[PDB]
């Protein structure tokens, strides 16, 4: 069943890849909202072995954790409950197939250009299976004003 | 003048092959000095004795030297030449800052060249396709060494990358390392423009080609050339010049010593140990 | 953002003259490296664009080809070439074992360049004649650097000093202070034949006879140039070859750990303390 | 001036948590330097806090004391004092012989100490008993850090071995570590 | 340092010159040493050695502080370096 709401003041979403602009955008929108929190729990890139990331929340200076396996970013944080998938056409699918085995995940966005119609066809089955809400890839994907951004959504501060 | 009558008998603790300094006339590798300038050989033809014990052809050498060339400097901003310069400007010493220029040199910097060109030799031996290449890199959570430009990429190419390129292609006999490459990065510029071979991955490649090319060298020594560190050396004796021009350069300044700003630290000292 | 529209104003700590790596193509003191690699300039061309900023003539840049080929490699019995190979056989690292033999040179193992240049260039600009000079050196108990052979004397001479030397009287337009230390090695040569010019002294002579005597440098940059210690960057450039290459020949040898035999230390250690 | 007023950001470059060079009193990972010295450290507990950012016990600074004791030098027979001997009698420098003579400290020389301990603890963690991992290592082809002497072997111990045993077993709590390298 | 500070208040005795002076005296002020003897300790390089060994702790904390917070390669920022290349050589 897929929920009449999305985003809140206490979401908490995941971000797929090494999208350091976007997920600084996202953390201003987040300073600029009053949130107590950052909307951004957690990255996740595969190239890469698990460190910290270092952002900014508003002047104070705060480390995002990110990891190699995906696994890893959802034992560690389960209060996340959106994924916004960075991955390339490529590897939108598959990524976008193994976030949907995880249940604390509800709303997956991907920005990905190109997919073809039966791997994005084959998606919207399996998320209509788990009841999970997908921003249809090749957006760039959502705003909800004093709540959560989604990756580039507003353009800059 | 026992040693001289020889009574005695004291096996060597040591063992080289390069270099004979005793005797009438100093010899590289088995060959004089003077036969060394007659032949016409530079920098590479000396590097090739050296090392590898070899009489290398005369493209070989131009192409070590143009290696050693491109591989000179790469501006100050380098781990490498930000040591040397904090060591210059500390007023401490040539070969030190020299020295401590090139202690950075590794795995993260400096190291692509020897990493590149294993891969790439692994991956051509193994038989498979660049595309299984490719994607054996990919699910194994690796990233191509050798492959991928900061701002250049293809109809913007190195503009070193190149030259180095067309020499190869106009001297070397036989590069097949070097087209399993040029179908990688074909491959991967299909993903993202910016994925194209790099300096380091192209000069291992090369150089790769050149040992196990060129007559001198068996697939033995070359492998075991290539596992022993030679593009190490390569890439140390390349950027030891640009490291060198750089102390000189501070000195020549007459930079004070270098004290790095607060701002700029993030002390996260813990409460109270 | 604020330093794109100038908005504030942060001074630059560091200063950089050699090289220019941003940009669309990589400038060696203000040669791009495509024009670097069309005038056909080589080892020596690189060499004196990065380390002295200038466009060096032809016959400078292959004498300096030319030292880096002399220096390359004197055996392994000196101190750096036997630290190379004991950090080798303790298989730490290409790097390491270059570093631990570079770091050896500078006083009394490669010191005698830039020490032999600065005596000939103090003995030459002080206007006293080579009679005088050698003389003061022997009234002050020193003895001058760049003078004085082992072995090969007359008849026999090094037979690379002779190589630099006839490249210098072929190619160079005025060596002034070469002539000032042939007459000095006239001298000495007879009180024993063994006081020939060595290929440290040749080399420093004639390496300020390149900087003061071609256009390229003025007498100021040229003076400061040999006393910030560009010969001992061209000594450590050189030898850094041969010590790469004895650390690949110890790693192709596979040669054990070394530890140096007892009855050669001679402890002399105090009874009690 | 941004800075002060807080108009600007610009992310650090560095991070560090061992030392705080600034401020008016120095200190050592959170501890002020007159409390270091107060509280009678010496170089074992200075090397807990910058090393390990610990307030180590009395006993563990007094066994990192004796292991920097133990290991202060073994003769100029070894690779390091070698390059070091050779560096000096080239009269080049204090930091240039030291710097030489240091960088033979790799696999074969200086090296058995942590390859020792992490083969020991690698054994300990994986639960095989002694005589298991011992017939493991045989089999296997590598040689078991941390044993082995040349001249001293039974009624004659290194005897900088025993003391260093003889304090781990008065003051340190439990040894389960020490036991199973005692028992292989 | 009396004199020091009575031409300007911060001119104190440094960490590095109370080192220095009271190593000599300690030195040559001990039945362990003639003068002659603390002389050549002084010239050979002591108290370089004795600041070379004290700031390796600091050093070697600094590595294992690095090493444990996983911090990547360093660049140093283009806006912090000048370039004075000459125009064209
Ligand atoms: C010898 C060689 O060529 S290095 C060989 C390396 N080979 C490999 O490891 C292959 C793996 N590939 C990779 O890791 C990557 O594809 C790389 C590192 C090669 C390509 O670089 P990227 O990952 O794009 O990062 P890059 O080095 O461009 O740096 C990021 C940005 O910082 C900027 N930057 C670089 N140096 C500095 C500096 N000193 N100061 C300020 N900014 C800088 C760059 O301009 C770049 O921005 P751009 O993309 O708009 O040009
Ligand atoms: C080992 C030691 O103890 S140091 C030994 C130094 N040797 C000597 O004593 C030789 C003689 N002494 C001197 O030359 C001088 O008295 C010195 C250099 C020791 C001190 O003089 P100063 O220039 O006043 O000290 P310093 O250079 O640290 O001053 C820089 C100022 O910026 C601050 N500062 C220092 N380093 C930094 C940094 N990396 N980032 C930001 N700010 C800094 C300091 O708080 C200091 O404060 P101020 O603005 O009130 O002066
Ligand atoms: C800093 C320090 O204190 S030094 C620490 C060094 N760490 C090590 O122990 C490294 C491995 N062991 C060693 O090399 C020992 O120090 C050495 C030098 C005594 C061994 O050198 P050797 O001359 O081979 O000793 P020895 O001749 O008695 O060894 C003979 C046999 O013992 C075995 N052996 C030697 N060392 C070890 C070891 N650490 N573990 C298991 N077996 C060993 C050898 O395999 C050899 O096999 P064999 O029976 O087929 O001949
Ligand atoms: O290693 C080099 O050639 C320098 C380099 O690519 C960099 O880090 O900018
Ligand atoms: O001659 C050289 O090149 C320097 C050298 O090795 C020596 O004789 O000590
Ligand atoms: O230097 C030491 O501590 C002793 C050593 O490694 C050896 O066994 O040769």
């Amino acid at each position: 069943g897929k929920s009449t709401t999305l985003f809140s003041r206490h979401t908490k979403a995941i971000v797929w890849g090494m999208q350091t602009r976007a997920v600084q955008g996202m953390l201003d929108f987040d300073y600029v909202c009053s949130r107590d929190e950052p909307s951004v729990a957690a990255m996740v890139y595969p190239f890469t072995g698990d460190h910290k990331q270092k952002f900014y929340w508003g002047h104070k200076e705060i480390l995002i954790p990110v990891f190699k396996n995906m696994a890893d970013a959802m034992r560690k944080h389960p209060e996340v409950d959106v994924l916004i998938n960075f991955a390339s056409l490529r590897s939108a699918y598959d990524s976008t197939m193994e976030t949907m085995n995880y249940a604390q995940i509800r709303t997956i966005a991907i920005i990905a250009e190109g997919i073809p119609e039966a791997l994005t066809r084959k998606l919207i089955k399996k998320a209509d299976q788990k009841g999970v809400t997908i921003i249809g890839p090749a957006t760039v994907g959502g705003i909800k004003p004093g709540c959560f951004k989604i990756g580039n959504t507003g353009g800059m501060l | 003048w026992a040693r001289e009558l020889g009574l005695i008998r004291k096996p060597a603790s040591f063992m080289t092959s390069i270099c004979d300094e005793r005797g009438q006339e100093l010899i590289y590798a088995g060959m004089p000095i003077t036969e060394v300038f007659k032949e016409e050989m530079g920098i590479g033809g000396v590097l090739g004795l050296l090392w590898f014990q070899k009489r290398l052809p005369k493209y070989s050498c131009q192409f070590i030297e143009m290696c050693l060339m491109v591989t000179a400097d790469h501006g100050p901003a380098v781990s490498g030449a930000h040591n040397t310069i904090i060591c210059a400007r500390a007023g401490k010493d040539l070969v030190s800052s020299l020295t401590s220029g090139l202690l950075t040199i590794g795995d993260r910097f400096g190291g692509a060249l020897d990493a590149a060109a294993k891969m790439f030799s692994k991956a051509f031996d193994s038989g498979i396709i660049p595309m299984e290449f490719v994607n054996k890199m990919k699910k194994e959570g690796k990233l191509i060494m050798g492959i991928g430009h900061r701002v250049k990429s293809i109809n913007n190419p190195d503009m070193r990358v190149q030259i180095l390129k067309d020499y190869v292609r106009q001297h070397f006999p036989a590069t097949p390392l070097l087209d399993y490459a040029l179908e990688v990065e074909k491959i991967t510029t299909s993903k993202k423009p910016n994925l194209i071979l790099n300096v380091a991955g192209l000069i291992g490649v090369a150089f790769v080609d050149m040992l196990r090319n060129c007559g001198s060298f068996t697939r033995e020594e070359a492998d075991e050339y290539i596992d022993i560190g030679a593009l190490n050396g390569i890439f140390v004796l390349g950027r030891s010049m640009g490291f060198i021009g750089h102390y000189l350069d501070q000195k020549r300044l007459k930079q004070g010593l270098y004290r790095h700003p607060w701002d700029d630290i993030s002390y996260v000292l813990p409460e109270h140990m």
